[PDB]
Order: C-alpha cells, then structure tokens, then sequence
C-alpha cells in the first residue's frame, strides 16, 4: 500500500484571521505581504496533489481493454478486472478498499482533485488489460499480443527457472495464483494503516487550526465583533491586534507543516510511479523491490489517496 | 464588480462549484485548462471557451488468442531528452 | 549498420531543432528563487504596526524610551519574515538535494552502464545515455530501441517429435500459416528448427499446446 496525494485543501488568511471586519482588515495590511505568501504555498501544495496522481496512473497512451473471452490458461483475474455491472466500473479488490478507508465558514475549503475515481479506476484497468494480453512490450512500444502461459513461461527463465517447468506444471501454479487471490480477498474483508494516517494527520491538522479561533491571546475575548462592539476604535485596535498575532502564528505554523507533509507524499508518490514502471510495465531483479521472493508480475489497484499492487 | 458574468448565457454547474462563460459539450479531448472533477476547458472550436469531460486516452482493444503472437520486424533508434 | 547510425544521427538533430524552437524545470527554481528574496525585500517597508518603517524617522522623531516600542514592533516583523524565507529556503532546498540525488543515480546507471530498470533511462529498451551541461541542472539525451513493423504469427508452448516434447533455447515457436520456424522474441528472423535450438524434456502428453511438426538433426547427413 503507497499514499499518492492528501486532501487539496485551501485557506483564506483573510477570512480566517478578520472574518467580515474591514477594520481587522486594514490592521492586517500593516504585516505586508504574509497573507499573500500563505496562498501561494497551498496553492502550491495544491497542483502538486493532481501531479502525483498523474505520474503514478498515467503511465499509458492507449486505454487497453480485455477481451471478452477470458482464456488466461486457467489463471482467474475475476476479482481484479473490473465488473460492468457496477455503477463504478471497479474491480471487487478496490470496492472491498474503497470500503475499508473512513468547518467551511471559517475560510476553509477543499478543493476537488482534477482525475476522479472513476478515471483512476479506467487507468488502472487499462495497465492490467495491457500486461495481461502483452507482457512487458506495451511499456516499451505498441503492445503485442502473447498468450499469458507463454508470458509466464518468459517470467519463469526471467528468474532462473527453464519454461519447461512452467509448462509441466501449469495447472498447479494457476491453482496457486487463484488461490493466493482468494485470499487477499477474504483478507481485505477483515488493514489500510499507511492511507488512513494520511487522512487522520491532516484532519487533526485543519480541526487545530479551527480550535486557535476560540483563543483569546491575552485579548478580552475571542470573538472580534465582541470586542468591536465593546470598546471605541483605538482601544479596539490594541485587542484586534493580539488576536491578529496569536491567528497569523497559527496560520503559519500550519502552512509549514502541510509544507513538509507534501514532501513525504511527494516522496511516496515518487516511489508509487518508479514501483509501476518497474514492477507493474516489467519485471525487476532488484530483491525485495517488487515483494518477497522473486518477481514474476504485479498488477495496481487504486485506493482512496493512494495505489495498491498485489506482487 | 463587472455585471457581465453574472449572465444567464453560458452557465454550468460542476462539482468544482459554477462555471460562466463557457461552452459544455458533448465531445472529450486532452485536458487543456484543468477546471476539476474531471472537467476542462479549451479555446479549441468563430471561437470560444468550451468545457468538457477529459478522454484519458485512445481506447484500444488488445487482439488476444490462446495461440497468436506479434512479432517486430523491424525498429527505431530514439534520442530523448530528460 | 548504416539504417541504425542514419536513425541515430536524425535523432540528433530533430533534439537540435526542438531546443532551437522547454526548460521550464530549471527556469521555475530560478522564478521560485526571485521571487521569495523580492519578498523579503519588500517586506522591509511594512510597519508592522509601529508608527513607520523606517528606523530613521522612529529615532530623529522620538525619545529613546517610546522608541524602544516602535523598535520592538520592527524587531518583531523583520525577524518573523527573515524566519519565515529561511524556513522556506530549507524545504526547497531538500528538494533540490532529492533531484540532485536523482541525477546522480542517474548518470552513474544510465551514463556509466546500461540500465534494465523500465522507464528510468527513457522510453522503450535503453541502449545508452549522454550528458549535457545546463544552468544550475543537467540534460540527459537517452539512445533507446523502439520495436517496429509488427507481424502476426501463430504460436505454440512447445513441438512434438519422436514423442518428445522440445521446447525454444532462447526464441519462441511461430508459423507464417505453413511452416514452423524459432525466432528470436524482440525482431523477426525465422530459423529452422533443430536439435540445436531447442531442448527436450518429458513426453508430449503434459503440456496443454503443443503440435506435430519436424525437428530437424544436423549430425544425422553424415555418413561416416
Ligand atoms: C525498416 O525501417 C526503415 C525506416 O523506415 C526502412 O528504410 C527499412 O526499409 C525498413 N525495413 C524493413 C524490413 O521494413
Ligand atoms: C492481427 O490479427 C487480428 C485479427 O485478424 C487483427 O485485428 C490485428 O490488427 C492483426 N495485427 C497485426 C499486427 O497485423
Ligand atoms: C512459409 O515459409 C516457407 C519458407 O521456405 C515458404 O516456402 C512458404 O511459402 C511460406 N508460407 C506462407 C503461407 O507464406
Ligand atoms: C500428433 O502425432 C501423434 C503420433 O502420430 C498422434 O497420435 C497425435 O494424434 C497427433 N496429434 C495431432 C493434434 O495431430
């Protein structure tokens, strides 16, 4: 399980620190440019989400389908095809995971991801239709048809075994396949750990920086209107900018550190896309890269925020 | 604040919130502008903005048998640069 | 020899005319770069809330006691926008540092060797890689082969013949509709097959595809 993108969410600095008021306004123009500086940085973490996606799930040209006769030599990819009877075209692994995986007028917003799972889904979809019909070659060039147990066979002198002993034994090892997919399955139906702490570290980000409103910083109160409506302009000013200070440093120390979560996505992400040129569009030699053992294939499909690949 | 632009001409709603002044059409291409939620927008049309549903790529059917093969009989050298 | 060099050497120049029309990765670190120190400089004009941003017209114009509270409000701002550039230059820093890194693996695998990782020296199968210099990054011009020209053939797991089932050394079975021929797998060119390009191992009962035709014995002509 890889993460792949965080929620693109987005912040008005003036509506959070002033709300309504013109006057905290006009207060907040005498600290210059900070409030421009924070939109650029989440906007800024913002492409980059639509980005890693793309690098990840994009890595083909044709949309490759299936064909209709599903004549794989008795190896059953049944749970990981998609079926056409659902209101997604989704496999039965990624509805079990898309299962498993659980403000705004404060200035708060999320903004929508540019692929929707529905075009991850047909992406993922068109990668397994591509190495199931034609091994490798659709990730050097055209994709050329092969029959899969004469591609498993390659795979087999791929890590030091002669094809003969594919071959004589191809009933067993299909028997094996299908019944190792079975039991990812009845697994899954118990956890996706790595994708849901992504989710619960900026969920306990974003309702931190809600909870810094309700904070008075040594002000007479927390709600600017109060104040406001309290005191005569320039003993209102000296309050308003205490609460200004205190929700400025609160900005700030969430900008820096949806900063530095980006760039552990964008690690991750980086590792997604590097793990399906090289585990899903071949085969790798490189031990423990593509799973435990030696590589044969590995398939994706796609999670919440996130890739799967069954090695 | 420009009163042209609240017009009921060219409006759509998207799940990225509501468009205006823009062409929604059938048709899909390459993603040109990304507005979001699947939806882009492109001068491609005399002209005007169109927004549409983005295609992922041409769709291609694999022809798979039991017992037929592709072989190259010929190739290309390519330079490309990163 | 000469279609491959003729290939090579086009490729070249449509690199050279392409570059003679981006380099938006490189050009965007410099904007990025720019912009944050223009900034920094501008952030020097704001008062922070004190009386002026400037030092001058605080001193010439106060007692040093009332002073020190507008200084301080200065103190305060400039050093929160300092902290808050040099905060900011650590984390693109280690960016740089991961596509400096990149590079590195990179001219060491794809440079100094060949490399079968797939899509990590360009697209289709890597031949070799040559560096070119570039304002404050590096070019890499990947050489690839690209299969071609595609053909259909039938194709079979392994032959039949006295019994035993052969199977490819290295290529695989495939028939132009008459005949049965091996080939090597990534360009056509059909040989006979032989005792000499295939192997055998058990009977023919076992394997699920397998047909009738001839294997031919180069050391059964002679006839001493
Ligand atoms: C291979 O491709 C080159 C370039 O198109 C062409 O000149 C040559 O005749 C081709 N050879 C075959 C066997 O198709
Ligand atoms: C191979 O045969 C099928 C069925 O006739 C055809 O659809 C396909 O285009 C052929 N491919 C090539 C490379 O000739
Ligand atoms: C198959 O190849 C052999 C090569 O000698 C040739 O005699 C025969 O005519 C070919 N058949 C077809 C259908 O091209
Ligand atoms: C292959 O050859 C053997 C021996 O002549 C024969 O028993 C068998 O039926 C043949 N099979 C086919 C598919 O021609």
């Amino acid at each position: 399980i890889l993460p792949v993108s965080m929620t693109k969410t987005s912040v008005d600095c003036t509506m959070y620190i002033c709300g309504d008021s013109t006057e905290c306004s006009n207060l907040l123009l005498q600290y210059g440019s900070f409030c421009t500086q924070l939109n650029r940085a989440l906007t800024g973490i913002a492409v980059e989400q639509d980005k890693n996606t793309q690098e990840v799930f994009a890595q083909v040209k044709q949309i490759y389908k299936t064909p209709p006769i599903k004549d794989f030599g008795g190896f059953n990819f049944s749970q990981i095809l998609p079926d056409p009877s659902k209101p997604s075209k989704r496999s039965f692994i990624e509805d079990l995971l898309f299962n498993k995986v659980t403000q705004k007028f404060n200035g708060l917003t999320v903004l929508p991801p540019l692929l929707t799972d529905e075009m991850i889904a047909q992406y993922t979809s068109a990668l397994l239709a591509g190495t199931i019909t034609s091994g490798w070659t659709f990730g050097a060039g055209a994709a050329l048809q092969i029959p899969f147990a004469m591609q498993m066979a390659y795979r087999f002198n791929g890590i030091g075994v002669t094809q003969n002993v594919l071959y004589e034994n191809q009933k067993l090892i299909a028997n094996q396949f299908n019944s190792a997919i079975g039991k990812i399955q009845d697994s899954l139906s118990s956890a996706l750990g790595k994708l849901q702490d992504v989710v619960n570290q900026n969920a306990q980000a974003l309702n931190t920086l809600v909870k810094q409103l309700s904070s008075n910083f040594g002000a007479i109160s927390s709600v600017l209107n109060d104040i406001l409506s309290r005191l005569d302009p320039p003993e209102a000013e000296v309050q308003i900018d205490r609460l200004i200070t205190g929700r400025l440093q609160s900005l700030q120390t969430y900008v820096t550190q949806q900063l530095i979560r980006a760039a552990e996505i964008r690690a991750s992400a980086n590792l997604a896309a590097t793990k399906m040129s090289e585990c899903v569009l071949g085969q790798s030699k490189r031990v423990d890269f593509c799973g435990k053992g030696y590589h044969l294939m590995s398939f994706p499909q796609s999670a919440p925020h996130g890739v799967v690949f069954l090695h | 604040t420009w009163r042209v632009y609240s017009t009921g001409s060219n409006v759509f709603q998207t799940r990225a919130g509501c468009l205006i002044g823009a062409e929604h059409v059938n048709n899909s291409y390459e993603c040109d502008i990304p507005i979001g939620a699947g939806i882009c927008a492109s001068y491609q049309t005399s002209q005007s903005i169109i927004a549409y549903t983005m295609s992922l790529g041409a769709e291609n059917s694999v022809a798979y048998s039991n017992n037929s093969i592709a072989i190259p009989t010929n190739f290309t050298i390519s330079v490309t640069t990163e | 020899q000469k279609l491959i060099a003729n290939q090579f050497n086009s490729a070249i120049g449509k690199i050279q005319d392409s570059l003679s029309s981006a380099l938006g990765k490189l050009q965007d670190v410099v904007n990025q770069n720019a912009q944050a120190l223009n900034t920094l400089v501008k952030q020097l004009s704001s008062n922070f809330g004190a009386i002026s941003s400037v030092l001058n017209d605080i001193l010439s114009r106060l007692d040093p006691p009332e002073a020190e509270v507008q200084i301080d409000r200065l103190i305060t701002g400039r050093l929160q926008s300092l902290q808050t550039y040099v905060t900011q230059q650590l984390i693109r820093a280690a960016e740089i540092r991961a596509s400096a890194n990149l590079a590195a693996t990179k001219m060491s695998e794809c440079v100094l060797g060949q490399s079968k990782r797939v899509d990590f020296c360009g697209k289709g199968y890597h031949l070799m890689s040559f560096p070119q210099s570039a304002p404050h990054g590096v070019v890499f011009l990947h050489v690839t082969y690209v299969p071609a020209q595609e053909k259909n053939f039938t194709t079979a797991p392994a032959i039949c013949h006295d019994g035993k089932a052969h199977f490819p050394r290295e290529g695989v079975f495939v028939s132009n509709g008459t005949h049965w021929f091996v080939t090597q797998r990534n360009f056509y060119e059909p040989q006979i097959i032989t005792t000499d390009n295939t192997f055998v191992s058990g009977n023919c009962d076992v394997v699920i595809g397998i047909v009738n035709n001839t294997v031919y014995d180069p050391l059964q002509p002679e006839l001493d």
